[PDB]
């Protein structure tokens, strides 16, 4: 049961208006879906090759190949903490302790209440301030994992 | 540390205070000139001839140079649909220059755009920017909303007659997206596979037309070079590779950070003189110059010039010249471990090599992380990075994958070699079967 | 599994079988049938079954005095037990889903990992 | 004029140095016994006297056998469908030694005149229903659909409407419809067609009760029931 | 160097004395796994190359096989003479310690071999064999 | 064009590419993603040879057969050891995560995988750890889906999209997580999808109806007809 409201329906077209192909605009769409619900769930893959004229395979394929287009539900806020290189020379492993200490979960499930997601995510492209840490629009720098509880409580 | 205009020909107009310079700020201090004598005084053949004539090599991690780039577009009226792409992706580990370059200096990427699509007779520009760059996203679209609305991005600009639209594309974060075909098809809206070359993009690219994609850093080289001439940009270093480069070290170093120094300046500068060395009661091990998919090099390798072929004498690459710094305290089978993990779940998964063999490196650097590696792992891992060389892979995201690897088989063998404790048993025993016993 | 392996290994040509299948997915001979006037007890059956299923059992007093009663069928090879090899089963090898064995529970096979996970 | 069929395939007595082609692989298994449940007794293998092949693998089937009719495509080391590479001049091009089939007749030397019986543009009679032929792949042939697999792949049969014509009968989707053809008052659900054009009825040829043959005909008495 | 590949030998004597005799245009050598010097020689010069190699310094006074070969099928004939049969003669020098394999090609039609009988004279049995299997006659 | 393989002088056809070339020879070059009707992509990394531009070149350079022209001058060599090593490791590298299915096939002795495995001469495995597996689509009453055999050589997606013009067909997935199928569980609705189970050189895509009453390819009897 998925219909597009007129907000995401009119941004999919205003993104369509930027290219000489609606195919191009398949992965705003599905950005823009994300935005409004949280995530793309199956309804929507359907409904963006409804609106742009592409299969809906070519859809499912762009959504699942992207990271950060989420196909599966997440929390009212996802952590997106960095794992690679630089961060583990600035020990990035010390806050995924501290995290899954504190939200009780392994990295890629969510709370039972729906609170957060944690996840790995690649470089921040911020490693001279690093280890950081990219929660849903914010990027935090120079962490410890002590301040990782005073970190979460502003995200009710 | 102050910056001059002559040898900071990009860094010298940032703020203090870490703030963006908007267009009334960003033409105060000589801004859009170069693109005002590009559109006024030179032809778009002329033009490439200068960054040609200058030597600007493209700062991806490369070094092929602009101006033949811009040379290899084709020559015939025909084809008057043309795009520029702007590779703000910046995926790699230890890279951390478009960041700055953009959330700071975002019209000097714009003039440089308006610069280089004029040069190609560009109808259309894209930044293809990665999706975690938010502020930076920001700052792109209040700076091209500002020069539209001041006479420099749109229709008739100057009054010259080239009309030419700037778009922002936000990736939606995957590493291979960074490479130039992958990036053309993830602005097409599909998945983010590379293409063959040949037909390279100049020809045949975004949408089947012409199209150029460059870095942010070369962009930004472009209009000091636009501006201030050509022979003013071969006379900032007595180097073989012209211009500046954005370098600076990261990873446990006493101020890590980003600085614009000239090429041939030794990486040892780089470490003590901006970065300060290593922290309190750390040591220095190695060192990696060009982001996560560079050979790795030790202390005999610092009093070394940071060029192209310098570094690519040495058995390394010069990249992006970002360097990252690997103290004692770090293990190196686990750094490894972590750089693999990295490099094989960010594959785009076409190729078979790189595919179905950064996973079983991984395993491996797993098992030799917990020690339990087994006899025949090391040659394993040796004949890996064999068989993941240049032209094995359908692109060069698994030949990076293996410069660490091999690199850290050279130098630190002994470390790898710590992690093998348990005897070599793939079989098990079946009850009524006599194995085979090979010596 | 009804593989036809050995009626292809058998040099005279004396195994006749073809593949069932259950409800659940899983393989068996819905008739297997040995020509014994045929058969030269050479053991290239047994080499060549892939699941140690056919087996040839020290025992020799087989005459007969009708050779159509020679041609053994599958309720008269079928034994209760696990004869010469006691501790090995194919299914628990092979990588098809059958009753009692999901995805991921064979021998070294890991779990399914879904494309709309989101674990990069 | 059809002569032709002559040179479609050689006759029996053509051979590859000497011997026949063969009807089965090489390392076909289970000769003495496949048919020991009704005789131990091996019967004498049929013989074919009709064509060329014969039903045993004493036959030919190399891929460089000067033939056109190969049965089936088997290299040493090639048993895929990429078997059919060594069968080949050229591989994706045509067979070695000329495909299988020969036309029956040549292009003419002078063609036709024009064709000046031009038809009269369609216009609907009322109670009369014009049938529409909507042939589907799995049910339009006559042997297909007895196949038991088509019957779980086939569509139902569904009359087919315009919004305007179902409008003016009132019916909806999903409803039957009855319709009589030549006594046979037979019922089937509607479904709407928009890009069908009014006066007619889409009728789904080569199913059960409903011929190929009723195309273009006439359907009187088309009623909700 | 293993045993099992293919050795042309052009190192036995007995290929040298065969060349020195009958010319360096009368019979091709084959490379095999064979371990064997195989000698297609004409059909004409069959009984004086018996005679030559029953009159050698070290001679080949055994006839250790003598049968025939349809080669009409045989598709990978790459360095072999033209062929629709053929007839093999393989003999031992045991005092050389040595043996060679003398092959003569025959056509379809023309499936006649000179005997092979007055030299060896257990060749009565083997010509009967390739008769009987082969359909090859020996006059 | 006159194309040299291992000292050989070959005439070929200068418009296509090398693997062809030398398939239309008869020279055996081990490949799974092309094909002789849908084109090449460079995919499996499996039809390397050494190519050599001089006639006189010790080292040269490991090439892609399918993606190399066979121009006027190319001096390839096929049976090269570190060729033949290179497709052995590639042979490898697939057989990593395949499933212990053979038996239980419907491809067995038709697999173009097993020919590939036997051609390159990889029988020992020295990969120990643990394999993927993927779920499975009902795909309708006529193809039989097995994911876990999948070798990612993308030839279902190329000739189901750009050449049969179907649109439930396609790639997704991850890094090695690739899936190739529907959005969902269905049946495929292209009036061409029975040429996958002979596409696809493994046992992906399989007959149904044949796996029903299923024998193998060797206790077939075959006969051409229309
Ligand atoms: N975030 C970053 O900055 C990263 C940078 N890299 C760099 O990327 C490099 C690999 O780049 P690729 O594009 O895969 O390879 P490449 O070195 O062959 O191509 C780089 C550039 O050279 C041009 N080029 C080279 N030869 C050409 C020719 N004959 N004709 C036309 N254009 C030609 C290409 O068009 C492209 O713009 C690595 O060596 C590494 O240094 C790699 C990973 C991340
Ligand atoms: C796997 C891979 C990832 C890459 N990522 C980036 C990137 O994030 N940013 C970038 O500018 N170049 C990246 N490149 C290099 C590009 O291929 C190319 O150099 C760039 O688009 C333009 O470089 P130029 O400045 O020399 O013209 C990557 C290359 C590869 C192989
Ligand atoms: S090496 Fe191959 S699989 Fe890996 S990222 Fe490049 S094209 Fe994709
Ligand atoms: S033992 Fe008997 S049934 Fe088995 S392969 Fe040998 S002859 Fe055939
Ligand atoms: S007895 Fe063994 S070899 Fe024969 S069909 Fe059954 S599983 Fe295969
Ligand atoms: S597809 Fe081929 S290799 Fe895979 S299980 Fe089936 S027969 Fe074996
Ligand atoms: S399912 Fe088959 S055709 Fe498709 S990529 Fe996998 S092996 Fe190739
Ligand atoms: S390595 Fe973590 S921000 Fe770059
Ligand atoms: S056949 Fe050439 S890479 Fe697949
Ligand atoms: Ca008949």
């Amino acid at each position: 049961a998925f219909e597009l409201s007129a907000a995401e329906r009119e941004a999919i077209e205003h993104e369509m208006h930027h290219y000489e192909d609606p195919r191009a605009a398949s992965i705003e769409a599905l950005k823009i879906v994300q935005k409004q619900r949280g995530w793309v769930p199956d309804g929507a893959i359907h409904a963006i090759a409804d609106v742009l004229g592409i299969p809906a395979s070519d859809v499912e394929g762009v959504a699942t190949f992207y990271s950060q287009i989420f196909r599966q539900p997440v929390g009212r806020h996802v952590i997106r903490y960095c794992d690679s290189v630089v961060c583990h020379i600035n020990g990035y492993q010390g806050i995924q302790a501290a995290l899954e200490k504190k939200l009780n979960i392994k990295p890629g499930q969510t709370t039972f209440d729906g609170r957060f997601t944690l996840l790995p995510t690649c470089c921040l492209g911020n490693c001279d301030k690093g280890p950081n840490m990219m929660i849903d629009e914010d990027t935090h720098a120079h962490l410890t994992p002590e301040a990782i509880p005073e970190l979460l409580e502003r995200y009710k | 540390i102050i910056r001059t205009p002559e040898t900071h020909p990009l860094t010298w107009r940032l703020r203090d205070d870490k703030q963006p310079v908007w267009l009334d700020e960003y033409r105060s201090k000589n801004g859009y000139e170069g693109a005002r004598k590009a559109l006024t005084g030179l032809s778009p053949d002329e033009i490439v001839n200068q960054v040609k004539d200058a030597g600007l090599k493209g700062r991806g991690g490369a070094g092929f140079s602009t101006g033949l780039k811009w040379s290899l577009m084709p020559k015939d009226e025909s084809m008057n649909i043309r795009y520029l792409l702007c590779n703000a992706d910046e995926m790699e580990p230890g890279t951390y220059k478009d960041r700055l370059l953009m959330e700071q200096l975002p019209h000097l990427l714009v003039e440089g755009m308006l610069i280089s699509a004029f040069a190609l007779k560009a109808y259309r520009g894209y930044i293809f920017l990665r999706g975690e760059y938010i502020e930076a996203a920001v700052n792109l679209r209040r700076a091209i909303a500002e020069a539209t609305e001041a006479g420099l991005l749109g229709k008739n600009i100057m009054g010259t007659g080239f009309d030419f639209e700037l778009f922002v594309h936000t990736g939606a974060g995957r590493y291979i997206c960074g490479e130039e075909t992958a990036l053309i098809n993830s602005l097409e809206g599909r998945r983010a596979n590379p293409r063959s070359k040949p037909p390279f993009p100049a020809t045949s690219g975004a949408w089947g037309k012409p199209t150029c994609v460059n870095n942010v850093e070369t962009l930004c080289n472009v209009p000091a070079i636009l501006a201030n001439g050509v022979e003013w940009y071969q006379n900032i270093s007595k180097s073989k590779d012209a211009g500046t480069k954005l370098m600076g070290f990261s990873g446990r170093v006493k101020n890590p950070g980003l600085w614009e120094l000239p090429f041939g300046t030794t990486a040892r500068e780089i470490l003590e003189d901006y970065a300060g060395g290593m922290r309190d009661g750390l040591k220095f091990k190695a060192w990696q110059p060009g982001g996560a998919g560079t050979d790795f090099l030790t202390e005999a390798h610092l009093d070394l010039p940071m060029e192209f072929e310098s570094i690519g004498k040495a058995g390394s690459r010069l990249g992006t010249a970002l360097a990252m710094a690997v103290d004692h305290e770090i293990n190196m089978v686990s750094l490894v471990r972590n750089l693999e993990e990295f490099f094989a779940r960010e594959s785009c998964g076409w190729c078979t090599p790189c595919r179905d063999g950064l996973p079983w490196s991984v395993k491996i650097l797993r098992a030799l992380e917990r020690g339990e590696g087994q006899p025949g792992d090391i040659e394993t891992l040796e004949q890996l990075c064999r068989f993941l060389g240049p032209g094995k892979t359908f692109c060069a995201h698994a030949p990076g994958a293996v410069e660490p690897l091999q690199s850290a088989i050279k130098y630190f063998r002994e470390e790898f070699e710590a992690g093998i404790k348990q005897p070599f048993s793939n079989t098990h025993l079946i009850n009524g079967i006599q194995p085979n016993l090979l010596k | 599994v009804a593989c036809n392996l050995c009626a292809v290994a058998c040099p005279v040509g004396c195994i006749s079988l073809q593949k069932a299948e259950t409800k659940d997915g899983r393989w068996y001979p819905e008739f297997f049938r040995i020509n014994f006037s045929r058969c030269i007890f050479c053991g290239l059956c047994e080499e060549a079954c892939p699941t140690t299923a056919i087996q040839l059992t020290p025992d020799f007093e087989m005459g007969e005095y009708k050779r159509q009663d020679l041609v053994y069928e599958k309720e008269d090879l079928l034994i209760s037990g696990p004869g010469k090899y006691p501790e090995y089963n194919f299914y628990r090898m092979a990588g098809m889903a059958i009753d009692g064995k999901d995805k991921g529970e064979a021998e070294n096979e890991a779990k399914p990992i879904d494309v709309k996970s989101l674990l990069p | 004029e059809l002569a032709g069929i002559k040179d479609a395939a050689p006759d029996a007595t053509f051979r590859i140095r000497g011997q026949k082609l063969a009807r089965e692989p090489h390392r076909y298994s289970g000769r003495t016994a496949m048919r020991a449940n009704i005789s131990v007794h091996e019967p004498r293998q049929p013989q074919d006297i009709d064509t060329m092949f014969t039903f045993s693998m004493e036959g030919n089937n190399q891929p460089t056998a000067h033939r056109s009719q190969v049965p089936f495509a088997w290299a040493p080391g090639w048993n895929s469908p990429q078997a059919w590479n060594k069968f080949q001049d050229e591989v994706g091009g045509k067979l070695r030694f000329g495909d299988p089939g020969v036309r029956l007749f040549e292009t003419s030397e002078n063609g036709l005149d024009y064709f000046t019986s031009v038809p009269a543009r369609f216009q609907p009679q009322d109670g009369k229903w014009r049938i529409a032929p909507y042939y589907h792949l799995f049910g339009s042939d006559e042997l297909s659909q007895r196949a038991p697999v088509f019957q779980s792949r086939m569509p139902q049969p569904y009359i087919k409407l315009n919004p305007a014509d179902a409008a003016k009968l009132g019916v909806n989707a999903g409803t039957r419809v009855s319709f009589s053809y030549d006594g046979n008052t037979v019922t089937l659900p509607v479904e709407i067609a928009e890009g069908l054009t009014a006066g007619q009825v889409g009728l789904p040829m080569g199913m059960s009760g409903i011929a190929p043959v009723l195309a273009g005909a006439h359907l009187e008495d088309l009623k909700e029931a | 160097e293993p045993a099992w590949q293919t050795r042309d030998h052009l190192d036995d004597p007995v290929i040298g004395e065969l060349r020195n005799r009958f010319g360096p245009d009368a019979f091709t050598v084959q490379a095999t796994r064979t371990g064997v010097p195989v000698v297609w020689i004409k059909r004409e010069q069959l009984l004086e190359v018996g005679d030559f190699l029953k009159k050698l310094p070290k001679p080949y006074v055994m006839l250790f096989d003598l049968h025939g070969m349809d080669e009409r099928l045989r598709t990978h004939r790459e360095g072999l003479p033209a062929a629709d049969f053929s007839v093999f003669y393989h003999l031992i020098s045991i005092d050389r310690n040595r043996d060679i394999m003398l092959k003569v090609a025959l056509a379809e039609n023309d499936l006649h071999v000179p005997t092979f009988t007055k030299l060896f004279p257990n060749a009565n049995w083997y010509e009967r064999e390739t008769w009987d299997l082969f359909g090859i006659t020996f006059d | 064009a006159t194309i040299h393989v291992d000292g050989k002088e070959y005439e070929v056809n200068g418009a296509d590419n090398l693997l062809e070339a030398c398939l239309s020879l008869g020279l055996d070059i081990p490949y799974f993603c092309w094909h002789p009707a849908l084109g090449s992509v460079g995919a499996c990394r499996q039809c390397a040879v050494k190519q050599y531009q001089n006639a006189e070149d010790t080292r040269g350079r490991l090439v892609m057969s399918c993606m190399t022209p066979a121009s006027d001058g190319t001096f390839i060599s096929i049976d090269d050891e570190e060729a033949k090593q290179f497709r052995e490791s590639v042979v490898e590298w697939l057989m990593t995560n395949h499933p212990h299915d053979c038996p239980v096939c419907e491809e067995g002795g038709n697999c173009h995988l097993q020919d590939m495995t036997v051609m390159t001469g990889h029988s020992f495995r020295r990969y120990r750890f643990t394999k993927r597996t993927h779920r499975n689509q009902d795909l309708g009453p006529f193809i039989s889906h097995e994911m876990n055999r999948c070798i990612a050589c993308y030839r279902c997606v190329r000739y189901y999209k750009d050449y049969a013009g179907g649109t439930d067909l396609g790639v997704y997935g991850a890094h090695d997580n690739v899936y190739f199928g529907r959005p969902e569980d269905g049946t495929l609705e292209s009036e061409f999808s029975g040429n996958l189970v002979e596409i696809c050189p493994t046992g992906v895509f399989t007959d149904k109806t044949h796996s029903e009453r299923y024998n193998r390819k060797w206790d077939m009897q075959f006969a051409p007809s229309i």
